[PDB]
């Protein structure tokens, strides 16, 4: 009943009071910071105006000739990833659902499929409104075109999906309003008001949070799913999983692709600390809200792979390792 | 029609596709079937650039008249706010539709920029129009869309009417002339490239008929024939003053009886 629930929440009750304290004081050590930087963040707001990315070449018009090979080039391979939510056979995925997984299980993979959903329309608007519209460049653009569509086919994978498992109507709305009480979404809320919605920041800061967003902040659930492969359960599930997983890896991946395109990138230190609040709020995640040991896992792995993912990130963007800590789930070496 | 117009704009806060749609988290039960299908039926026709084949395609473009090649030069050129229309449309199944749309806006000029390099060769030197942009013919096109569109003082379903003008009326004539350049085995490429962006543009105009037609207050009859005519004469002037017919009438018509008109025509 609710009794495991407790039981398991506490088996880690001291591990995440403390991310919690941590990221509490988060909030002010960063309008510290802020006010005894203005000087050096006022020149770097500047010179984002002199940026290769952020700004239009009146001279390019032919919109051929590539200038930039390597994004283009991942814009195309995204381009030839195309896929419906046709596609997803779940024909013989409710009988698992309803033959082959626990009370645990369901409780666990419900939960995830809906924090999926619950955030596949606020992403919309960083990807356009505080990202496409700014980096003038037509390699970009599309790649940004053609991730806004995917986006889309995403967020309806996810409603199929619960739609599947879960038709009650009247289930499908405390599914929600349980997930909604979570300590998680606000802290998540804060990171990002912290790093993307606050004015005074920065492009390049911006595209951590961004690829932060697209590579540690649901990392855990995509994991989570392919230990679902494993078990040889929902391959309606595992499939449209690794799909999206794919589909996630790539636009982290272009994210720390522009980063390099920037002549004047983030003090490392602070590349670091908005993957490092990320990770933890990521882990708070599985550590409060939902705990692995549902469906089997093990707490304590699961952490390490987030803190993988991280580093694995941090790397991608220049920044060096930071928990160095290994891959932990072999089935996640794709 | 001055009065009305200022109960139209009080009039648009009951409209339920300019409403909000809050509190649905799953969207699959579907409450707009008919834009939804929208989306399917352009989403079933995704297609790409590579899908296209120019090779052995180019040799029917050099064995054109001395001037014909000047003609595509333009035609290329000028075609080589969505999401505006799409931020007033409050829910996923009509912001699917436009985020497909403007998508597949990339690829088409993806694929006019291949012709444009396949044939006029890499420099861009050959396309005469491509430093001149902005000329005249330009200047009133840009200025419908700053009539209706772009103007404070306008209506949803007004900016919805030009829209469609804007998609389906203007570069008809562009389509119309390809489709006989294209006709009967000359240049299979242009052919496949042109059948398909008329017929996604097509379905991207219907899509504002459809929008439009779920509008409990419509605008003024005659403000429709207003905003049509007018492109159709920003569209017959350039069409007949770039390059070397009356076929924007016919089109003008049915867009006319889309919205619920009579032909002008
Ligand atoms: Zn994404």
């Amino acid at each position: 009943l609710n009794k495991e629930l407790e039981t398991l929440r506490e088996e880690n009750r001291v591990k995440s009071d403390m991310l919690k304290e941590k990221l509490s004081k988060d909030a002010e050590n960063h309008k510290a910071y802020l006010k005894s930087h203005q000087v050096h963040r006022h020149k770097l707001k500047e010179m984002e105006k002199e940026e290769p990315l952020l700004n239009e070449d009146k001279e390019r018009t032919v919109l051929f000739p590539i200038k930039y090979h390597e994004i283009w080039q991942a814009y195309k391979r995204a381009e030839a990833s195309f896929w419906t939510a046709e596609e997803i056979d779940l024909s013989k995925d409710i009988h698992d659902w309803n033959n082959r997984m626990n009370e645990n299980e369901r409780f666990f993979i419900s939960r995830v499929l809906a924090f999926f959903a619950a955030s596949d329309g606020i992403v919309n608007e960083n990807l356009v409104e505080n990202f496409s519209t700014e980096v003038q460049i037509p390699e970009a653009k599309s790649f940004y075109g053609f991730q806004i569509m995917i986006e889309n086919i995403h967020s309806e994978t996810y409603s199929l999906l619960i739609d599947t498992y879960i038709k009650d109507p009247k289930e499908s709305e405390f599914l929600f309003n349980a997930i909604h009480t979570i300590p998680e979404i606000g802290e998540k809320a804060e990171w990002a008001l912290r790093w993307i919605q606050d004015a005074d920041a920065l492009f390049g800061e911006r595209l951590v949070a961004f690829a932060s967003i697209e590579g540690v902040f649901f990392s855990g659930s995509f994991a989570s799913i392919f230990w679902l492969k494993k078990r040889g359960m929902m391959p309606g599930l595992t499939f449209s999983n690794e799909l999206i997983c794919r589909d996630e890896g790539l636009h982290t991946d272009f994210a720390c692709l522009l980063f390099a395109h920037l002549k004047n990138k983030p003090d490392p230190a602070i590349v670091e600390k908005i993957v490092t609040e990320a990770v933890e709020i990521e882990q708070r995640y599985f550590l409060d809200a939902l705990p692995v040991a549902l469906l089997g896992m093990n707490a304590d792995l699961m952490n390490q792979y987030v803190e993988f993912v991280a580093d694995r990130l941090l790397v991608a963007f220049g920044n060096k390792k930071y928990y160095k800590v290994e891959n932990p789930f072999d089935f996640m070496e794709n | 029609f001055q009065k009305e117009r200022h109960d139209m704009k009080e009039a648009e806060k009951d409209e339920i596709l300019l409403m909000e749609n809050s509190r649905r988290f799953v969207m699959f039960p579907i409450k707009y079937h008919e834009i939804w299908a929208a989306y399917k039926k352009v989403e079933a026709s995704f297609w790409t650039a590579e899908e296209i084949e120019l090779a052995k395609d180019t040799e029917d473009f050099q064995k054109l008249t001395d001037d014909q090649k000047t003609y595509i030069g333009n035609l290329l050129a000028l075609s080589i706010l969505i999401e505006n229309f799409s931020a007033q449309l409050q829910n996923p199944e009509g912001k699917s539709f436009y985020g497909f749309q403007i998508m597949m806006e990339n690829i088409y000029s993806e694929v006019y920029s291949m012709m444009v390099d396949a044939f006029f060769k890499d420099p861009k030197n050959i396309p005469l129009f491509k430093e001149i942009a902005n000329l005249p013919e330009v200047k009133h096109k840009a200025a419908f869309i700053e009539r209706w569109i772009s103007n404070d003082d306008s209506l949803y379903a007004e900016r919805l009417v030009a829209f469609a003008a804007k998609e389906g009326i203007f570069q008809a004539g562009n389509y119309a002339s390809m489709f006989w350049l294209t006709d009967k085995k000359i240049m299979p490429g242009l052919a496949m490239a042109n059948r398909n962006i008329c017929r996604d543009r097509g379905a991207y105009t219907d899509f504002s008929c459809l929008l439009f037609a779920h509008l409990r207050t419509k605008p003024n009859p005659k403000i429709i024939e207003k905003i049509i005519t007018e492109a159709v004469e920003i569209e017959k002037e350039y069409y007949s003053n770039s390059l070397p017919h009356t076929y924007i009438e016919f089109v003008a018509d049915g867009l006319l009886q889309g919205f619920g008109n009579e032909k002008y025509y």
